[PDB]
């Protein structure tokens, strides 16, 4: 079939079970233990110095645990990116979720990460995004313009950027 | 070594850009073969093994524990952090941080170390102090990777690198115990194997550490050899060219393929 993908990320849910992870991810794609804990780690193509890839998280180590978790780089590219130096510059802490895709591009950004901590409900969720200016994604390279921007609670918590003009 | 170098010479030709190399003997510390081995290249991920180092030797001098525990936050997360990224809320020990910056090319695993020693001044300073007046550290990850033309900042040259290495590996540096963690972390490299180790025959050892960054920069250093035994280290870098990383990768495993077959 092939390697980890944007599509396969999406089409993985929070709480699914671990072996429906496997079968969208290709278990020949992912590994656990380790380094990666409980949590399974399938890889995408050659990116940089390591590879695209993605991290699921699980509610617990247990042979039924449910997905609560989802992280991954370089695997899915931002729909329209439109952020500059000066909208990111225009993003205050406290803004809501809504606010900040308001003020940095509604397709500027790409989930890095995203967890349930008391899932299935959303209390504390965590949500950390990864935005990128016209030029700057780079799904097997280096970003060339790229800010982080995380949330608690749908609210704002930081932000820092690199190269973006 | 011998027909080694007309592939260096044959990949600078294909990627049409400068390659550097230079093998050395891992017992003896002398020179087997070289090419533009005293020009700079970018290190990229390859100045991880040197900054391990550092942090072993700093738990050797009682400085540092191999098993402390650092508690970091999402403003620390950069760009290639697949292990810190997962151990975000429960933070990773010094042990794990290396591992992962070796093991995995962790960035941001990379800069947390990084802190704990100083910053990209220390690592330079440490490396000077042992001998080294050529290798820098001048940033953190990622801007260290962008290998800008004519840029010095964050560069080495093959024989530096190939003599700093062979002194963290087999000198009095480091205990026997720091030896074998930083050479197991090398041996457990999970992310090269497109170049050194695509090419190495059943039952050879290998540790090493890849790099890449922009510009078409590739690099590696390793130990190895046959019998299960290192014998020599190997430094290759390359900068510069514009062929794709497939094609860059390529080169790089030819060579070694080359140096392996006249070994």
């Amino acid at each position: 079939a092939g390697v980890m993908t944007g599509a396969k990320f999406t089409q993985i849910q929070f709480g699914m079970t671990r072996q429906q992870v496997l079968d969208i991810a290709g278990a020949e794609n992912c590994e656990t233990g380790g380094s990666f804990g409980d949590s399974i780690h399938c890889r995408g193509h050659a990116a940089g110095d390591y590879a695209a890839y993605a991290t699921f998280g699980f509610t617990s180590a247990a042979a039924d645990a449910k997905v609560d978790s989802k992280s991954q780089e370089k695997l899915l590219a931002p729909s329209a990116p439109t952020l500059t130096l000066a909208k990111f510059n225009q993003v205050t802490v406290g803004m809501t979720r809504a606010q900040v895709l308001a003020t940095v591009g509604q397709g500027s950004c790409t989930t890095w990460s995203e967890y349930y901590p008391a899932y299935p409900s959303t209390a504390g969720v965590t949500l950390s995004l990864s935005c990128f200016d016209v030029d700057g994604y780079s799904s097997t390279g280096f970003y060339r313009g790229s800010a982080h921007l995380w949330f608690t609670d749908g609210v704002l918590q930081g932000k820092r950027q690199w190269d973006l003009v | 070594h011998p027909e080694t170098l007309v592939k260096v010479k044959d990949a600078e030709d294909q990627l049409g850009a400068r390659v550097g190399y230079i093998e050395l003997d891992l017992n003896s510390g002398k020179i087997l073969e070289s090419f533009r081995p005293e020009e700079r290249f970018p290190m990229m991920s390859t100045f991880k093994v040197l900054l391990c180092g550092a942090v072993l030797s700093r738990i050797d001098a009682g400085q540092e524990q191999l098993g402390r525990r650092i508690h970091y936050s999402q403003n620390d997360l950069v760009e290639y952090s697949p292990v810190t990224e997962k151990h975000l809320t429960d933070g990773m020990t010094v042990r794990e941080l290396c591992s992962a910056a070796i093991t995995m090319s962790d960035n941001t695993a990379a800069n947390l170390l990084l802190t704990t020693i100083g910053g990209p001044k220390e690592l330079t300073a440490f490396l000077h102090n042992m001998g080294d007046h050529v290798t820098r550290l001048d940033r953190w990850e990622p801007e260290l990777n962008e290998a800008i033309p004519n840029d010095e900042r964050d560069t080495t040259m093959p024989v530096a690198m190939a003599t700093t290495l062979r002194k963290l590996l087999t000198g009095e540096l480091l205990t026997l115990a720091s030896r074998q963690q930083l050479i197991d972390w090398m041996e457990a490299d999970k992310v090269a194997g497109p170049l050194l180790r695509s090419a190495l025959p059943a039952g050879w050892f290998i540790a090493d550490k890849s790099g890449a960054g922009e510009r078409g920069s590739r690099g590696i250093i390793a130990a190895l050899g046959p019998d299960g035994k290192p014998s020599r280290i190997v430094v290759i870098y390359t900068t510069g060219s514009q062929a794709t990383m497939d094609e860059r990768n390529r080169q790089i495993a030819e060579i070694g393929a080359s140096l392996i077959k006249h070994w």
